[PDB]
């Protein structure tokens, strides 16, 4: 039992650190998308 | 009874998207083009002014 407890608490620690990396790399984008509307709209204006 | 179109000599292409030469940064067919400049750089507060080096392309 004390085996099972300590393998479960380490498993438990892992699967957490792992949703926690999961979950960080699922929740720049925005970033990019304002940079390349940013990009269009100085192009747009320099070009009219 | 037209200025043609300077469809043709890509001298008179790039003298009528410049309007002549008047264009300095802009090419344009369109005759309505309300001209406008490129935007001031979000960094030139914190950057300062750079020379703007036409792209070698």
């Amino acid at each position: 039992i004390v085996n099972l407890q300590v393998e479960m608490i380490k498993q438990f620690h892992m699967q957490l650190n792992e949703m926690h990396s999961l979950l960080e790399r699922y929740s720049e984008g925005l970033v990019a998308e304002i940079e390349r509307l940013r990009e269009e709209n100085k192009r747009l204006r320099a070009h009219f | 009874f037209s200025f043609g179109d300077p469809c043709g000599d890509r001298f008179e292409r790039d003298t009528r998207v410049s309007l002549f030469g008047a264009l300095v940064h802009s090419r344009t067919y369109d005759m309505d083009v309300r001209l406008g400049l490129p935007p001031v750089p979000d960094n030139a507060d914190l950057s300062g002014l750079a020379i703007k080096v036409p792209p070698s392309v």
